[PDB]
Protein backbone atom coordinates (compact mmCIF):
# COMPACT_ATOMS: atom_id res chain seq x y z
CA UNK A 1 0.00 0.00 0.00
CA UNK A 2 2.93 2.36 1.10
CA UNK A 3 6.21 0.92 -0.41
CA UNK A 4 6.88 -1.99 -2.23
CA UNK A 5 8.77 -3.81 -0.33
CA UNK A 6 9.86 -1.53 2.96
CA UNK A 7 12.26 -2.67 5.60
CA UNK A 8 9.55 -4.74 7.06
CA UNK A 9 12.30 -6.53 9.33
CA UNK A 10 12.62 -2.81 11.51
CA UNK A 11 9.94 -0.57 10.94
CA UNK A 12 10.11 1.68 13.74
CA UNK A 13 12.08 4.20 12.19
CA UNK A 14 10.02 4.79 9.81
CA UNK A 15 7.26 5.40 12.63
CA UNK A 16 9.34 8.12 14.04
CA UNK A 17 10.15 9.57 11.24
CA UNK A 18 6.55 10.08 9.75
CA UNK A 19 5.67 11.47 13.46
CA UNK A 20 8.78 13.78 12.40
CA UNK A 21 6.68 14.23 9.18
CA UNK A 22 3.74 14.83 11.14
CA UNK A 23 5.44 17.78 13.04
CA UNK A 24 6.70 18.88 9.88
CA UNK A 25 3.04 19.27 8.85
CA UNK A 26 1.74 21.38 11.66
CA UNK A 27 5.46 23.38 11.09
CA UNK A 28 4.30 24.23 7.59
CA UNK A 29 0.59 24.46 7.78
CA UNK A 30 0.82 27.30 10.70
CA UNK A 31 3.66 28.79 8.45
CA UNK A 32 1.94 28.91 5.39
CA UNK A 33 -1.49 29.95 7.10
CA UNK A 34 0.19 32.76 9.19
CA UNK A 35 2.53 34.42 5.94
CA UNK A 36 -0.17 34.01 3.63
CA UNK A 37 -2.70 35.64 6.15
CA UNK A 38 -0.35 38.69 6.28
CA UNK A 39 0.42 38.65 2.90
CA UNK A 40 -3.41 39.14 2.68
CA UNK A 41 -3.26 41.58 5.19
CA UNK A 42 -0.42 43.47 3.36
CA UNK A 43 -3.19 43.03 0.16
CA UNK A 44 -5.32 44.91 2.04
CA UNK A 45 -2.80 47.98 3.08
CA UNK A 46 -2.20 47.91 -0.74
CA UNK A 47 -6.16 47.99 -1.19
CA UNK A 48 -7.15 51.26 0.56
CA UNK A 49 -3.48 52.53 -0.45
CA UNK B 1 0.54 49.02 -6.36
CA UNK B 2 -0.71 47.06 -9.17
CA UNK B 3 2.32 45.61 -10.00
CA UNK B 4 2.78 44.42 -6.10
CA UNK B 5 -0.86 42.91 -6.57
CA UNK B 6 0.56 40.88 -9.35
CA UNK B 7 2.93 39.71 -7.54
CA UNK B 8 1.27 39.16 -4.35
CA UNK B 9 -1.58 36.78 -6.38
CA UNK B 10 1.21 34.84 -7.72
CA UNK B 11 2.33 34.56 -3.79
CA UNK B 12 -1.01 33.81 -2.70
CA UNK B 13 -1.31 30.90 -5.10
CA UNK B 14 2.09 29.46 -4.53
CA UNK B 15 1.06 29.62 -0.57
CA UNK B 16 -1.85 27.69 -1.70
CA UNK B 17 -0.89 25.17 -3.96
CA UNK B 18 2.25 24.55 -1.02
CA UNK B 19 -0.17 24.09 1.86
CA UNK B 20 -2.64 21.78 0.07
CA UNK B 21 -0.02 19.83 -1.70
CA UNK B 22 1.94 19.37 1.86
CA UNK B 23 -1.66 19.15 3.97
CA UNK B 24 -2.63 15.94 1.95
CA UNK B 25 0.90 14.61 1.30
CA UNK B 26 1.59 14.73 5.43
CA UNK B 27 -1.97 13.73 5.89
CA UNK B 28 -1.80 10.47 4.15
CA UNK B 29 1.08 9.90 5.95
CA UNK B 30 -0.71 10.40 9.06
CA UNK B 31 -2.81 7.81 7.23
CA UNK B 32 0.16 5.04 6.89
CA UNK B 33 1.62 6.00 10.12
CA UNK B 34 -2.14 5.05 11.76
CA UNK B 35 -2.29 1.77 10.15
CA UNK B 36 1.04 1.04 11.05
CA UNK B 37 0.78 1.72 14.53
CA UNK B 38 -2.60 0.05 14.95
CA UNK B 39 -1.60 -3.24 13.07
CA UNK B 40 2.04 -3.77 13.96
CA UNK B 41 2.89 -1.48 16.38
CA UNK B 42 5.86 -3.63 17.63
CA UNK B 43 4.03 -6.82 16.64
CA UNK B 44 6.60 -7.49 14.21
CA UNK B 45 8.98 -8.22 17.23
CA UNK B 46 5.94 -10.68 18.78
CA UNK B 47 6.66 -12.62 15.91
CA UNK B 48 10.83 -12.08 15.16
CA UNK B 49 10.86 -14.11 11.98
CA UNK B 50 11.19 -16.19 14.83
CA UNK C 1 -5.98 6.27 33.57
CA UNK C 2 -8.86 7.04 32.03
CA UNK C 3 -12.39 5.39 33.28
CA UNK C 4 -12.55 3.03 36.02
CA UNK C 5 -12.75 -0.57 34.50
CA UNK C 6 -14.23 0.91 31.01
CA UNK C 7 -14.58 -3.08 29.38
CA UNK C 8 -10.63 -3.37 29.52
CA UNK C 9 -11.64 -6.95 29.19
CA UNK C 10 -12.13 -6.31 24.78
CA UNK C 11 -10.55 -2.32 24.64
CA UNK C 12 -10.73 -2.53 20.62
CA UNK C 13 -14.23 -0.43 20.37
CA UNK C 14 -12.69 2.76 22.76
CA UNK C 15 -9.57 3.22 20.02
CA UNK C 16 -12.00 3.72 17.10
CA UNK C 17 -13.60 6.34 19.45
CA UNK C 18 -10.59 7.86 20.39
CA UNK C 19 -9.68 7.96 16.16
CA UNK C 20 -12.67 10.45 16.15
CA UNK C 21 -11.59 11.95 18.71
CA UNK C 22 -7.67 12.21 17.42
CA UNK C 23 -8.94 13.68 14.30
CA UNK C 24 -11.42 15.78 15.79
CA UNK C 25 -7.97 17.32 17.99
CA UNK C 26 -6.12 18.40 15.26
CA UNK C 27 -9.30 20.62 13.46
CA UNK C 28 -9.85 21.74 16.76
CA UNK C 29 -6.30 23.15 17.36
CA UNK C 30 -5.93 23.85 13.91
CA UNK C 31 -9.14 25.98 13.60
CA UNK C 32 -8.49 27.89 17.14
CA UNK C 33 -4.74 28.27 16.62
CA UNK C 34 -5.56 29.91 13.21
CA UNK C 35 -8.55 32.26 14.58
CA UNK C 36 -6.11 33.24 17.75
CA UNK C 37 -3.19 33.99 15.13
CA UNK C 38 -5.71 35.94 12.82
CA UNK C 39 -6.23 38.39 15.49
CA UNK C 40 -2.81 38.54 16.21
CA UNK C 41 -1.98 39.96 13.56
CA UNK C 42 -5.24 42.03 13.65
CA UNK C 43 -3.91 43.57 16.96
CA UNK C 44 -0.99 44.76 15.32
CA UNK C 45 -2.62 46.06 12.14
CA UNK C 46 -4.84 47.65 14.94
CA UNK C 47 -1.57 48.53 16.91
CA UNK C 48 -0.21 49.76 13.65
CA UNK C 49 -3.37 51.50 12.54
CA UNK D 1 -9.43 50.65 18.51
CA UNK D 2 -8.24 50.31 21.98
CA UNK D 3 -11.51 49.60 23.18
CA UNK D 4 -10.87 46.94 19.91
CA UNK D 5 -7.86 46.12 21.49
CA UNK D 6 -9.65 44.81 24.77
CA UNK D 7 -12.20 42.63 22.38
CA UNK D 8 -9.54 41.26 20.80
CA UNK D 9 -7.51 40.24 23.77
CA UNK D 10 -10.37 39.04 25.56
CA UNK D 11 -11.33 36.92 22.30
CA UNK D 12 -7.26 35.83 22.04
CA UNK D 13 -7.85 34.65 26.05
CA UNK D 14 -11.28 32.76 25.01
CA UNK D 15 -9.02 30.94 21.96
CA UNK D 16 -5.85 30.51 23.95
CA UNK D 17 -7.56 29.12 26.78
CA UNK D 18 -10.29 26.84 24.65
CA UNK D 19 -7.43 25.35 22.95
CA UNK D 20 -5.29 24.68 25.98
CA UNK D 21 -7.80 22.91 27.29
CA UNK D 22 -9.06 20.90 23.94
CA UNK D 23 -5.51 20.04 23.65
CA UNK D 24 -5.29 19.29 27.19
CA UNK D 25 -7.93 16.45 27.27
CA UNK D 26 -7.44 15.85 23.60
CA UNK D 27 -3.79 15.34 23.67
CA UNK D 28 -4.36 12.66 26.67
CA UNK D 29 -6.61 10.73 25.04
CA UNK D 30 -4.73 10.71 21.99
CA UNK D 31 -1.43 9.30 24.91
CA UNK D 32 -4.28 7.04 26.21
CA UNK D 33 -5.40 5.47 22.59
CA UNK D 34 -0.99 5.26 22.09
CA UNK D 35 -0.20 3.59 25.83
CA UNK D 36 -3.44 1.23 24.31
CA UNK D 37 -1.61 0.05 20.86
CA UNK D 38 1.71 0.61 22.48
CA UNK D 39 1.30 -1.55 25.40
CA UNK D 40 -1.65 -3.69 24.39
CA UNK D 41 -1.95 -4.00 20.59
CA UNK D 42 -3.68 -7.21 21.17
CA UNK D 43 -1.25 -8.45 23.23
CA UNK D 44 -4.10 -9.16 25.36
CA UNK D 45 -3.98 -12.29 22.94
CA UNK D 46 -0.87 -13.99 23.78
CA UNK D 47 -1.34 -13.19 27.69
CA UNK D 48 -5.14 -14.88 26.94
CA UNK D 49 -5.92 -14.39 30.85
CA UNK D 50 -4.73 -18.09 31.25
Amino acid sequence: RQGRQYQAEDLEALQNELEARQEALSLSVNEGGERRMEMRQELEQLKQK
Amino acid sequence: LRQRHTELEREVSRFEDQTQQQRQQYAQAKESLTTLNRLIPQVTLLLDET
